[PDB]
């Protein structure tokens, strides 16, 4: 009896080992927490921010739960700000300390199981770019390392090739002296475009992306992926506005980008980062996370960076969307819930993320009333949760004020320090005279503060990270969305083999009722909320049919069934997932087929 | 003549215990240094441990020691060779399948089935050279390819630290039929465990220079992730030669016995809760049997004590000092 | 001793095992005779060509030395010219015989060791389709298969929605009275486009391609694979001439097609058929041949199906050029042959076609001198040499004849029949009224002739090829031409480990002598020739300084030296290989390294 | 008892020669139906052949027939027992290396060495029953697979067709231990033979089925095609086992003797120019002990004197008809 016993335990295990889905990696279980270095903390005692004060505060990151960083780019540019043109892509500069400085930040954050992530800008360098320098003298094979073109540049004015515009000016051909020919930058005067048809131009992004491999970075953040190739042939682009008379059009929206966006073969280059990225994820621990971070285009153009069902391109591109959204209500939210599902091919994972460094504020936007419904949407979403800084609380925006160094008067005010402590300058810096006021009701709005007392829109950010990482439905699970409405937004997370529902009511509405019985069947005479947008009811008792919600009000609801809305015939084509497995209560594992 | 000695008492000594000692000796000491540290005090234990032996052994030739006597077969024959029977599989287990969850570890009903039917596998063959060849490999080339890329809590971490010493108390049992003992035997040991000691410092260094040190905490099995991040291109030949030399390293009623018990040990406990339960029982009477021979031998004993004092287990004095005084 | 010698023996196999060089597939080796089905051979007696009539001359193929067929397009079409437009994919014509003379002929071509390889269009279909008469009426999953779009259509005339020119007239939107809309059909009246962006059409073409597969076609040809996608914002396209008024260009050539040819995700659909046609090639004799045939466009564009280094797209597109020179001289043949090898991707395998169905033919457009010294460079090239049927020997073109059936008048004069026999209709069909018109001097020009008589244009064919499939330097070796002239053009064919070279000289000049001391150094004073484009002085005696040259003159000089030109520095920029190897005359095996 | 017996007949008799034969015997006849024929005849032969010699080995028990009897030893030792023993190893080479070369051809160099190596190899080991299990799977597998998707030139198909019957002229020597061999010796090769033969029928419509009749003559293993055609995800099986198997089925004079001379065997000649080398001497010797026994039988004179007259190598001759003649 023991010689059949025993082949049917190997025969148990090999079952057990063929039936288990695939681990989930960093990238996709755990939150991000956009970090901006130059507005988070610093230790030197100069004003700016730098890598050591984000090292200091490590321990915040993992009091959050969070597990990627995704600091934005910190190199040594002569721009700071209109995407961030770099100078030198080896170096970093004297902000944000040295390179001794980030060695002892990246593994400071792997001593604490962290993970991080650093922009990367491969579209575009700087004026004082040594690339740039030795290409207006034709110096070797920097000849053609960009966009070069004959124009006209006579007593008066240059006239460009074209009416390509760029994106913040006119004219985006201008003319130098020393090379006598127009260079293609389409961003800025001093941000030349760097020419990516060039096969040496190609390669030597390789050795950037390799070389901070090397550090132990894990993972980049491309910035500019639809601006990298353009059209050889310098043809003029069509006008919105056909009667419009010609040497007026100096608006980059009058204007049909259907040469300079998204041509033929940019995606090539994408894959093919992917493919350098690729000899470094060889490691089951060590994975490489690559975005795109396309914005501004349909949801049609964005979901084609997930890639194809036989070639990898790109984990997920990062959703714009929830964060341009100015006014909130219950259609203009689904809307954007359901843009990105629909067109998303399956077995990809989502995301999402409410603000970020180009765009106002969550409390400055929407109202400090809808901070902490806001919230529960993000880890609430099947999708990898991607949180700015300073978002767990709530942070208002700060007035424009007037810089000597070249920075974008506008999307500024998100740009505002950390507000840490109610000390000066709200404790993000012990010196005088900081490179951006830090935003005045900072005595109010503080980590220390709202640690210490309870109901604040930091303890909700706290748990909710916690039950998104604790509990599985949040993890890797369905997600159900229930109708259309202008008042509530209703949706299920659910998985099989759970025997257990979250359903997640999210109110964008004017203190309206919601009746429970008409939207999901089988519910019963009372259920119990588990978090809530104002922490003083959970634990508590509400019927289905009424339940009194006010303006910024979320609730969770946790049901005991097995009658889940993904399995029954209504719900099958509002009804999504990703990893598609079933749990088991008996044996404590994940299954593929149940 | 004296080399063969050192090569057989090698041999006995460097077992599955070396790639599987690192996790749980630096999860007490908490540190690079202290670890090596308490790697040599180990390794001059053992070799003092053996040295005695080799004197205590060939002068009475259960053999070296009534009610006393009694205890030691009744505690032979439940805590001391079932439990490092299943030891020894629940090790194996836990390296034959680590390769297959990579991302993360491996279930706790898949690593108990698949050692309970390692359990029965080897019961019914006994019942009815090539392992240290291969094993030797895998230390060599790790030692070799680390060298290329080179150029309370203090208990657990020599309980952990000295399973990789497993065999250094009987050498003399099968070092008897080789040659003279009077300088051949306490030769062999003083300059054949302290070679397997650098050996496992030469081993333990060569982990510290690929991964970092929070990286050897969440690692179950650290060879297959030296494996992967050195040998990118040959991987599978890690996890592959260290399973097949550790199924090779793990009387009908006697192997009945010692395979039923053995099964009960694996479903409330892991791979360290059985380790200091095994090493509390075993110490606890290799400090008698020093004890015994007083009535070297001033560090044996002062080292003994402590490692007994210091953790006072709670599932242990119920069944040694229990089980059998209602049956006596 | 032996314990020793056993292991070296071991280890010497598992090193040839791991030098020896992945063997070439039958794409790569073995020339091609594409043939046209319908003017080939005659069997039933009906005036067309049929695939029985194929069968029955199946020995003469496979005396010319030909691997693959790549039989021309036959199926059931409504419109047997203007990229054949096909109304039933499944079945076939009643011309052509039955689907079960189609199984008797790629039957009989496996028994023989050949290869087949058919024509697919997938872009258009036919207005007699299936699929049209049910998207006319929106019946079920239908009513989106083809590009419908609202359009005015009063009394007297219909109104496109953008100014897109069809490439076979007007007005490539056209309205039907059925489902009041304009269809997009870019090729004809009655070939209306086959929207693939629909996900269900895109997975309806798969199982064509199945269907096919499990036959045994052993491989597809695409037809045309720019005009798949389309751009989805219907904008008007770039006139180019600006000051041109509309409502007058109604010419394919006047007008920028940036909108409607190479639009983002069209390579990714070719991607998605190799994948298909993948599953099928698992079989390691059993490989599956897709060519793109994307003519009338640069040679950036054509090579970019060639795909990348880590995704496969296509084996080789084929090659267009050599095929629309009218005129041939030493500049025009080197600029083509030099335009391929420099923008083709190492490691490729690149192909040549001097004629084909729409084109004209050799002897017609170049001249009957110019039929020898043209065959012979089609096999002395690295590629896969193509060879249209019929231009083995030399065929000219025929007047246009007025047909019934809806035709092209130009391009016809190619698909003359086959000239066999000096009978009755050189012996292509027994019977009376042809489809088409017979070249009149076929009594002097058919291959019973030219086989009974020596120094004729059908024996250099043969030993072409022979020479071709025997000598390993003409399958895969090096590739080294000399310089550039307006009056011969020479170029080396080489090998590493073979120690002999072929010296290969066209004239393309007028009557002119070479030097051959002036371009390779180190040849002697005598060397003897091969085949010698125009027959018998093969195996004669020249001297290198002073060759006399006619105008059809071509030469293969084979010399013995290890002095191979691809090693020296000079002649580093102008040679090129597919698969770089070494040869071993000691141990007769293919060696990576050497 | 009767059983047993089957099952020792049809192991001994089901070698390393059914997937090496069709490709020669297809190779004469030209077909399908007339190769099945053929094989059912040889069937039939070795069947008739192995029923005689039932009969005549346990009545006269070299030892069946002086002169005739010295000429069989002397061929036993260099053109039966190292031709054999040369052709398993063949068949091993042409079977180990054919995934690796899946479009061409493997070269002639390669599997020359490799043979020799599997020689020297083999020959070594043996100076110092799960062959037979794992090569019933394949013959097993072939067959049930091959069923799932079912519903001058005629002497050398003999000689290719009669050498996957390898052994039945030794099947008396090792069947007289079981039980009486009254009625069933002769009765377990009266059945055991024919079920052998309908199995190699079996086997070869199973090719036939999936590769057609062209595919056959340029495929030098016949088993690793049809391993990838049919079971696509698992195709490393069948050129595994087959190899595996083969190694097996191939005094240390003896040994040596019969490993230097088959080198130089394999040298000049091929695959094929060694099977009608082989099978020519081999069947010479077997007439010669059919016509001592008589010193049915209308049908087995006929049919004997077409296999030797048909063929009727330039070193064969100097061998049989001048190296005992300038002895005798
Ligand atoms: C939208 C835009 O920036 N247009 C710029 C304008 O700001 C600038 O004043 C002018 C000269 O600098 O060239 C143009
Ligand atoms: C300027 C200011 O706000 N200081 C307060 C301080 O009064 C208070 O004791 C402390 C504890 O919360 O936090 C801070
Ligand atoms: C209760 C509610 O908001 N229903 C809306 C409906 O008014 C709208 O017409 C439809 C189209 O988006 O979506 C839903
Ligand atoms: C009409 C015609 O040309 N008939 C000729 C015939 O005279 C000749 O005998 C035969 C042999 O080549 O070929 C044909
Ligand atoms: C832009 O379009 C509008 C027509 O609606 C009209 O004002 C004109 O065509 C354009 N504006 C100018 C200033 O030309
Ligand atoms: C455009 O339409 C008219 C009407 O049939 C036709 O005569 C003309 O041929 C078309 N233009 C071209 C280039 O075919
Ligand atoms: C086409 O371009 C030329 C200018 O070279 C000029 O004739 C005109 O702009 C266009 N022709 C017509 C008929 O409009
Ligand atoms: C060779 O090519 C160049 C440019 O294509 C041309 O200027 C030159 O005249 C050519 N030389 C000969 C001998 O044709
Ligand atoms: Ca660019
Ligand atoms: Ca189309």
């Amino acid at each position: 009896l023991t010689v059949a016993s025993v082949l049917v335990l190997i025969a148990a295990t090999i079952a057990i080992i063929a039936l288990s889905p695939k681990c989930l990696d960093w990238w996709q279980e755990g939150p991000m927490y956009q970090i901006y270095p130059r507005s988070f903390k610093d230790s030197n005692k100069d004003g700016n921010g730098d890598l050591k004060g984000i090292q200091d505060k490590l321990d915040y990151i993992t009091a959050l739960n969070i597990k990627t960083v995704w600091i934005t780019s910190f190199y040594k540019s002569s721009l700071k700000d209109f995407r961030y043109g770099v100078e030198d892509f080896r170096e970093v500069d004297p902000i944000f300390g040295t390179m001794e400085d980030f060695e002892n930040l990246v593994a400071a954050i792997h001593d604490k199981g962290l993970k991080l992530i650093i922009d990367f800008i491969p579209n575009h360098t700087s004026d004082k770019h040594i690339w740039f320098q030795l290409s207006r003298t034709r110096t070797g094979k920097y000849t053609d390392y960009y966009i070069w073109h004959d124009c006209t540049h006579e007593n008066g004015k240059t006239i460009p090739p074209n009416n390509w515009l760029s994106v913040y000016g006119n004219s985006s051909w201008h003319f130098d002296e020393v090379r006598n020919q127009c260079y293609f930058h389409q961003f800025m005067k001093e941000q030349p475009d760097l020419n990516f048809r060039n096969p040496d131009v190609q390669e030597e992004i390789k050795e950037i992306l390799r070389f901070w491999l090397t550090k132990g970075v894990d993972g980049f953040s491309l910035d500019a992926v639809k601006f990298l190739l353009e059209a050889k042939h310098l043809r003029d682009e069509i006008q919105v506005n056909k009667t419009q008379i010609p040497d007026t059009v100096t608006q980059y929206s009058e204007l049909y980008h259907d040469f300079t966006t998204t041509q033929v073969g940019m995606h090539d280059i994408v894959r093919s980062f992917r493919q350098t990225m690729d000899q470094y994820s060889t490691e089951p621990g060590r994975y490489r996370f690559m975005g795109t971070e396309a914005y501004a285009e349909s949801i049609d153009r964005t979901v084609m960076y997930y890639g194809l069902p036989f070639i990898q391109e790109a984990d997920f591109p990062f959703n714009n969307y929830l964060s341009m959204l100015d006014t909130v209500s219950g259609n203009s939210v689904y809307e954007v819930i359901t843009s990105w599902m629909e067109n998303m091919p399956e077995g990809k994972w989502p995301n999402w993320m409410i603000g970020g460094p180009d765009s106002s504020r969550l409390t400055s936007r929407l109202g400090n009333q809808y901070v902490n419904v806001m919230n529960m949407l993000l880890f609430t979403l099947p999708g990898t949760p991607i949180t700015y800084y300073g978002e767990e609380i709530g942070m208002g925006n700060i007035v424009a004020a007037n810089l000597n160094e070249s920075y974008d008067i506008n999307t500024l005010r998100s740009k505002s320090p950390m507000q840490w402590d109610n000390s000066s300058n709200a404790g993000f810096s012990e010196a005088s005279n900081t490179w951006l006021p830090t935003n005045s009701d900072y005595h109010t709005v503080n980590v220390d503060v709202q640690k210490t007392q309870p109901r604040s829109a930091l303890k909700l950010y706290q748990d909710l990270s916690l039950l998104h990482a604790n509990e599985l439905l949040l993890n890797r699970g369905w997600f159900c969305h229930l109708r259309n409405d202008s008042h509530y937004v209703v949706y299920t997370r659910e998985l099989d083999g759970i025997d257990r529902i979250f359903i997640v009511v999210l109110n964008f509405g004017e203190s309206t009722l919601l009746n429970l019985h008409n939207m999901i069947s089988g519910l019963p005479a009372k259920m119990r909320i588990r978090l809530s947008t104002n922490s003083a009811d959970k634990g508590s008792k509400v019927d289905t049919s009424g339940i009194f919600l006010d303006k910024g009000e979320g609730l969770i609801f946790e049901h005991n069934t097995k009658n889940l809305l993904h399995r029954q015939t209504a719900f099958r084509d509002r009804c999504f997932v990703s990893n598609r497995a079933c749990y088991s209560s008996v044996l404590n594992i994940l299954y593929t087929s149940c | 003549g004296l080399i063969s000695g050192i090569s057989i008492i090698v041999g006995t000594i460097i077992g599955s215990g070396i790639f599987v000692s690192p996790k749980s000796v630096l999860s007490n000491t908490e540190a690079v240094g202290p670890c090596l540290i308490i790697w040599a005090a180990c390794g001059v234990l053992a070799t003092l441990g053996a040295l005695c032996f080799a004197e205590l052994g060939t002068m009475i030739t259960y053999l070296m020691e009534p009610i006393p006597a009694y205890l030691f077969s009744w505690a032979s024959l439940i805590v001391i060779k079932p439990t490092s029977f299943a030891i020894i599989c629940l090790s194996f287990s836990e390296y034959v399948c680590a390769p297959f969850y990579v991302g993360c570890k491996p279930p706790q009903i898949v690593v108990k089935c698949l050692a309970a039917a390692a359990i029965l596998f080897i019961s019914t063959v006994n019942s009815l050279n090539i392992f240290t060849a291969a094993k030797l490999v895998i230390v060599a080339i790790i030692i070799i390819s680390g060298l290329v890329l080179l150029a309370g809590a203090i208990s657990l971490a020599f309980y952990n630290g000295l399973w990789a010493y497993d065999g250094w108390n009987q050498l003399n049992y099968i070092t008897e039929e080789l040659r003279n003992p009077y300088r051949n035997l306490p030769l062999a040991i003083i300059i054949g465990i302290p070679l397997v000691t650098a050996c496992y410092i030469l081993m333990n260094v060569s982990y510290f220079t690929v991964m970092t040190a929070t990286e050897l905490l969440q690692s179950q099995a650290v060879a297959v992730t030296f494996g992967d991040r050195v040998l990118y291109p040959a991987s599978w030949i890690v996890p592959l030669f260290v399973a097949f030399s550790t199924i090779g390293a793990a009387p009908a009623p006697a192997i009945i016995f010692y395979g039923i018990i053995a099964t009960i040990y694996i479903i409330p406990g892991d791979i360290n809760s059985l380790v200091n339960y095994f090493s509390f029982a075993a110490w606890l009477f290799y400090g008698l049997t020093i004890l015994g021979l007083i009535v070297i031998p001033v560090l044996m004993t002062l080292i003994s004590v402590f490692l007994v004092l210091a953790p006072i287990y709670l599932y242990c004095v119920l069944f040694i000092l229990s089980g059998l005084l209602f049956y006596f």
